[PDB]
């Protein structure tokens, strides 16, 4: 058994789910208990969709284990594709499900439909969300197109397709719109977005494209892999979170296309960040964790575009721990490859942050730990589903992270004054008004650790007590803080 | 649909199919505040786990207050001992929150298809500790249990826990919003009934004792084991209506006061201003709910009484009335104050059910969060069905209140449009 | 003299040289003591600007009372004009300036200088920043124009101009993207955009638009209205703040142009705002501050698509009082019409609103009060010159709107649970979680006082006592506060 | 820029033009934060109202700190008394912050143009009240002063109020951070001396005695007028360069020990593990500082000792030191350690000497937030100068720190690029 306080992914049938009900012509019988369609308020609620996912669930119930729950699978099956005229139909088990083994996905393809069906086999005891949202897509596009330069020589612009962006996936929505918008204004067509918003037919015009633009590996890489082996069609590997970032991007695609010559201050943030008042974001200490994805754009962005110091990497996704280690390692950081929300939690209270970049859960923690926090990954909720455009790609994209990877910072002038005057009676400690809100320590010691001005007083208490170690010091002192201080 | 079955005038139906609720582990939802001093932790999988947090997760919590023992392939492998497992994460557990007091082990789907003793390692655990952390179990499977019955479910494991007395005692059972409490518990006073008290308490470490002499009244509809767990320890079980709107409120009163032998001069007294005034009140929601078809799906058992409230003190028309579950002999008092003809549906086909609701074209329609906003993009108004489990919704003065949270969305339509 | 801890608005020479400064090609010569430079800073900090500001301050001392003041303005225009070589020149005073009353305007136009010179007359003591902008603006194009349908028979698409965005207004960068954007899409032209952005050769072609469209009527209603009166331009009234509102503004275009036939789901607000997690919306009590279109534009909102009770509303806009005035009286209340901080602040704390929609000034009041706050109008700060696509106007201005205004209310379920229970360790009275952070009255009367869920808890606390004294009550209980509210 | 004048080696130039400083109006946001129970009511117009808030507004204020009596149209035309008009405003001010101990009627421009006799005002004012709350007047205003010099209007404002008395007494005068406040006065007490206060207090009514036997250091170099006054009620200012980095630290902390007569032998004991420890925590900044050449623009008076601080201990080179006033006398001790041959400019003329930062394009341009942007655009590296008054910059301890201001932009432009 795993003691879990936080989940940072759900089983992978909410995966499934979610390419199901991104996708259009789609349905899905999933073989559950009753009380599993609490999925659908992830769609109805978070996503705050106006129709029903096209998920037919079996709710079985205890009185059902007495009877024929194979039975019950194949009415349901039946019943969603009378009712509901699907191009192909995903069936699955969930976790329950999983241990009484009714065999639903080959019952279905035993019955005489005259649509693809694609049999589903994800082990929720072993794999989670992310993979299965993969294995789905994977096996669908498999499916579909299994039995199956140019445009120079044809005289059209260049078409990619957009693979990746998914319901319940971080920023899908707005991400597409900057992409898309971006390669128009460079001269590049789409052929294909999917799974959001894609019916199986539009999958089937997959190798239209002249390569593929994997904007989000964790949902789309192993399907790239398979569509460039089959298809020969090339895929980018550069994820557009960040200017430099969206840069590579552009010019990576303009490579695998065969076009020539993406500017720098199409974003406005070089701008912000060069500007005067950024001056005191230089070496403020950060901890970043998420999924993969991420991680990796985030972690660029804060040692890169914006002058932080990462002190803390991480990650949920073992797919992706090679690369976050490789990052971590240039950071001088061992990552955090974990889902152990304990050992997350740990690791910022151990470096102490001045902010956490995170998911929905290091909120959690940075909530207990008093830290500043923002949300730049999944696991999220509704606050990160807004109404108003809000992309972490491209241009515009990072122009958002500006605003609010800094918004939870106390600003320069408030935070000189605090290191200035610490005996007021509105502006105290700890206090951040633009949220409109009111191994021995010797007591010589102490007075010098609480003159240090909050957010970074923690890493100062750990660097002296590291330094009091270091040295034959016992106790500690005021003057062993300023050692301590010097040292490092 | 089958054949059909009548009581009180009403009828009964039943129907089987695809059914669309919450299983009972989302209890915890509710219960980890109204008992701050527990801890709650699920005996399942990913998905119970993912559960719990896409309910409760929106809010930012500093200390955990729930939490899943997630099965692994050892576990169904039988490779690892589930005993020594759940006694190492329980452990674990107490060091990140060694104030726990009590500690839930709650069953689910994986945990109780295989069947893992649960209940023997809550009396093992609670053996091992017994001065400091209490450790019990109930089952919150979907499978098992439905919704507001996981409650049913946590109350009943409190039960045997609960000191044993013969004295005078007025108790309430089921969970009560704070403010609603001490109103009803003032009320009482007033009545001359000196001890009441409620079932569950604040705080976990203190239940309120049980035996002969302890009169029972029953403020939720889906306490059918804890009533009977309650009958067991002695206690008598009074029989009314639920304490929803004007008139359940005054009979809920009253069977206690009837059981108690006070005069009815005197409950007349001091119920009639409060019966006035709430009649004052009512009166803008009946204007704005009188005449209005309501069609109520299956969640929690809060339907039978609600459609009762809404029909007698607001006007509605009722069109379907559907449970997850009926406890006929429970529900006996609020069936003969329901109007004649009212067609209950006890299960659910959702789809079948959805066809009956579009068919219809109802003025509002109670429903869950899987079906609010759909519903709502085909132009048929709702009222989410969760809410009343989370409003203090109870007695005299708090019946305006509850018209309210059915005239809100038919408001909110106007002003809209 | 005139108590006053907060101004709505600066000195009417701000309002100049904020024309100025968005404007290309006009320099601005300000006669002002040495230190009035401050307003450069609202340029190059709020505003992040990478240029100096086109104004030449004279900046004298008080050494300089002692001699030739005059003289010394003098200097400056010479200079100003060499160095700089504006197209057109501004001649203006600060307050102090105006004490000793040099004539600097009228000095210019005696110094032979061959580019047009506009000689500001700003009352600084009785005038103040948005009355000197809109003086400045009309004095400009009505000296630049002075010696001085259609699109249907030159067979062009329908071309109007954009008046009233100004740096230092209210996300103008991002209105006029908007709006253009919307305009363009209906089949509709851009002409000149002013004074942001525009130069005075610019300003030359302002009769060649078929239409003009009043954005900011603070800035440009007398500009427009000077505009129709000599070239019969026709201009819109409607700003286009909210879905209704652009709608309206669209209808009304429309008309002016002569076109035939705005579909609401443009933006998201209409099915965020109608979604069920609204539902809790209904009814929470708004008070609404700023100048009078930011003002009239929430008012409608806030009762028209959120489902909100507007139970306080003003503006420090005295021109734009009676159309205040008019709506409050839609909306049952009597206008609040003021530039004294401390009676905007005396009518928040007596209506006690659930939510305060007002200018960075209603910051302060709400953030002792312990209100819920969202700026809607300037005066504003930094935080509200964003990185990110910000607009108010248009489809995706109410989605921005709908985002930003619901925000920093509490959140459903946490709400519904604090009014459930209320002896909680961690969720205790007041808390927001989402935000990340850790005549007399019996013991009777209190306790059930207490049991209202907190930020209603003001409201009911004033109800009640105008209950008590509405009636032969004496002291208060828990039964009058329940009669109270079944009265109400 | 005039014919050269030539001290101690150094160049100072002086020149006249368009001025890009702040008035002394600015002292306000530092001061009521220095001292909490103190408010600062400007008379003046919306202009000084709106400078204010525009650079303190930023923060959220539950309680106002600060204000201005905005002077209206029937001011200037004489049709209301001056005086009873400011006896009305104070009087509804301490309506809305009862709790105010000291008011500080803040001169402006305005006010000292058609000269209102806020001095006379704020006596009448203190006699009607004079148990509660004290009133007194300095001005800030930008004809008479300039930014920091709105500081020596407010001490030389409280010398008055300062008790008499003969003690012992080393006097520190001019803004400390809390912490270097501290820092220094355990240092000072290490030497032996006992007795040192802080010039200003933390609170307006705990105002440092004064007279003969109190020794005064200076740690800012604008405190002209407040030396004067402090001199004219018996204390001995004290000669010294300004506590900026080891070197100026060293000697300023040597001049009140040689003045207390203190055993050279002890205060080198007391020195030199801080001075050592100051040395090593140096090197990486000057590391990045040294070779650089630094081009300083008029702001606060602190130019001169930054300089010196910069070249002497960090190896910078100094283009031009501009200075918006100097107080020769006062700058003597620092003037003897600058470098030979800096150029110094007194006043300014800001496009000229924008003409000479571009021309000389230096690595590094300490100036005001009015250019610090759009010199950035022009690919040219800025200080912003407001910094240092915001900044604990002053002791042996503090030299790193303040290296580091000046390293930080300079190391962000790396990172960046
Ligand atoms: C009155 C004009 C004005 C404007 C528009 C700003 C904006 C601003 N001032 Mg401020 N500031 C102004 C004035 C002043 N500032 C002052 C001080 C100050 C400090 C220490 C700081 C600051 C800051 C700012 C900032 C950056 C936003 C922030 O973090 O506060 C703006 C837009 C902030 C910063 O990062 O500066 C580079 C910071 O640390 N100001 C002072 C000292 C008396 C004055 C008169
Ligand atoms: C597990 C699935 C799930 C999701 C995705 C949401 C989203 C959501 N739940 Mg919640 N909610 C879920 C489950 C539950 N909710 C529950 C309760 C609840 C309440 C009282 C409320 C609520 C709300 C929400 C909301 C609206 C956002 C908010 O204000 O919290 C989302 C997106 C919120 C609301 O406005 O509902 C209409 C509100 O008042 N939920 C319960 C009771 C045991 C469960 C199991
Ligand atoms: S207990 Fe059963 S119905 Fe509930 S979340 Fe777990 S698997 Fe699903
Ligand atoms: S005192 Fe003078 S320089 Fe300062 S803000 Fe007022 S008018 Fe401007
Ligand atoms: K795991
Ligand atoms: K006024």
């Amino acid at each position: 058994m795993e003691l879990t306080l936080w989940t940072y992914e759900g089983p992978p049938h909410i995966g499934a789910m979610r390419i199901a009900t991104s996708m259009k012509g789609l349905h899905y019988v999933l073989h559950a208990p009753q009380g599993d369609t609490y999925a659908d308020l992830l769609f109805t609620m978070i996503e705050r969709r106006g129709s029903r996912p096209p998920v037919t669930y079996t709710t079985f119930q205890a009185r059902d284990l007495g009877g024929d729950t194979a039975e019950l699978v194949k009415g349901h099956i039946f019943e969603a594709v009378e009712r509901f005229k699907p191009e192909a139909l995903l069936v699955g088990e969930s976790c329950t499900a999983e241990l009484i083994q009714d065999q639903p996905g080959s019952l279905a393809k035993g019955m005489g439909l005259n649509i693809p069906i694609v049999s589903l086999e994800l082990p929720a005891y072993s794999k989670k969300e992310n993979w299965g949202a993969s294995e789905t897509f994977y096996q669908l596009i498999r499916g579909l197109l299994k039995e199956i330069q140019s445009w120079q020589e044809e005289g059209r612009r260049p078409r990619v397709n957009l693979l990746g962006p998914s319901l319940l996936g971080f920023r899908c929505r707005d991400d597409v719109l900057e992409i898309q918008k971006i390669l128009g204004e460079n001269g590049i067509d789409i052929n294909v977005i999917a799974p959001l918003g894609a019916s199986p037919s539009d999958l089937m015009r997959l190798p239209k494209a002249d390569a593929n633009v994997c904007l989000y590996p964790e949902i789309a890489e192993s399907t790239c892999l398979w569509l460039e082996r089959n298809f020969k069609t090339p895929f980018t590997k550069v994820v557009p979170i960040g200017v430099k970032a969206t840069q590579d991007f552009l010019e990576e695609l303009y490579e695998l296309l065969g076009m020539e010559v993406s500017n720098s201050d199409q974003s406005k943030l070089p701008w912000y960040s060069k500007s005067v008042d950024s001056n005191y974001l230089t070496g403020k200490r950060v901890f970043i964790f998420g999924d993969g994805t991420h991680v990796l754009a985030a972690a660029r962005i804060a040692n890169e575009e914006l002058g932080f110091e990462v002190v803390g990497i991480g990650t949920y996704s073992r797919e992706m721990a090679r690369k976050v280690r490789a990052a971590a390692t240039e950071l001088g950081l061992e990552a955090l490859i974990t889902n152990d929300y304990l050992e997350v939690e740990e690791s910022i209270k151990e470096c102490a942050p001045e902010l956490v970049l995170g998911t929905q859960m290091e909120r959690h923690s940075a909530k207990r730990l008093g830290i500043p926090c923002a949300v730049i990954s999944t696991p999220m909720h509704v606050q990160d589903v807004p109404a108003r455009y809000s992309p972490q790609m491209g241009w515009e994209g990072a122009n958002v992270i500006f605003d609010d990877w800094v918004h939870p910072l106390m600003m320069g002038l408030e935070e000189h004054l605090i290191g200035m005057f610490r005996h007021d009676f509105e502006f105290t400690d700890g206090h951040q008004s633009h949220l409109g809100h009111l191994i021995h320590w010797t007591s010589e010691g102490e007075s010098e650790l609480a003159k240090i001005p909050f957010f970074v007083r923690g890493k100062v208490r750990r660097n002296t007590e590291k330094y009091a170690r270091q040295a034959g010091c016992r106790e500690i002192d005021g003057e062993t803080l300023l050692d301590a201080k010097a040292h490092f | 649909l089958g054949s059909p079955e009548f009581m009180s005038g009403s009828t009964l139906l039943k129907e089987t199919g695809p059914r669309e609720v919450f299983c009972g582990l989302t209890s915890i939802v509710w219960l980890h505040r109204r008992m701050p001093d527990a801890f709650f932790l699920v005996v399942g999988s990913r998905t119970c786990a993912h559960l719990i947090q896409s309910a409760a997760g929106v809010m930012i919590f500093a200390e955990p207050r729930f939490g899943t023992a997630i099965l692994e392939e050892r576990d169904l492998a039988g490779l690892a001992d589930a005993h020594e497992e759940l006694d190492r994460v329980v452990k674990s557990l107490l060091k990140r929150r060694p104030e726990i007091r009590t500690l839930f082990l709650v069953g689910s789907c994986p945990s109780e298809v295989i069947k893992i003793d649960l209940s023997r390692a809550a009396e093992r655990l609670s053996s091992q500790f017994n001065g400091q952390v209490r450790i019990l179990n109930y089952s919150g499977s979907g499978i098992e249990t439905t919704f507001t019955q996981g409650e049913d479910g946590a109350l009943k494991a409190l039960v045997p826990l609960m000191p044993s007395s013969q004295e005078e005692q007025l108790l309430l059972a089921g969970t009560l919003a704070n403010p609603v409490e001490d109103r009803l518990k003032t009320i009482f006073n007033r009545l001359g009934i000196q001890k009441v008290e409620s079932f569950p308490p604040r705080e976990s470490t203190k239940l309120p004792a049980i035996g002969p002499g302890t009169k029972v009244l029953l403020a939720q509809p889906y306490l059918t084991d804890t009533a009977r767990e309650l009958k067991d320890r002695g206690a008598e079980i009074l029989q009314a209506p639920f304490p929803l709107g004007v008139e359940g409120s005054q009979l809920w009163i009253e069977a206690a006061a009837n059981a108690f032998k006070i005069k009815k001069t005197l409950v007349d007294a001091t119920l009639e201003p409060l019966i006035t005034r709430a009649h004052k009140a009512l009166k803008p929601y009946v204007e704005q709910l009188s005449g209005k078809k309501l069609f109520l799906l299956p969640e929690s058992q809060l339907e039978i009484p609600l459609a009762r409230f809404l029909s007698n003190e607001c006007g509605m028309k009722l069109i379907e009335v559907g449970v997850p579950y009926l406890n006929r002999e429970m529900m006996g008092p609020e069936l003969d104050l329901l109007p004649q003809n009212t067609r209950i549906v006890e299960g659910q086909h959702v789809e079948k059910q959805l066809d009956r609701v579009r068919e219809h074209h109802p003025d509002l329609v109670v429903c869950g969060m899987g079906l609010a906003n759909p519903l709502e993009a085909e132009g048929i108004s709702t009222k989410w069905s969760i809410e009343m489990v989370f409003s203090p919704i109870h007695g005299i003065d708090q019946a305006s209140d509850l018209a309210e949270l059915f005239a809100r969305p038919l408001h909110r339509q106007n002003l809209l449009n």
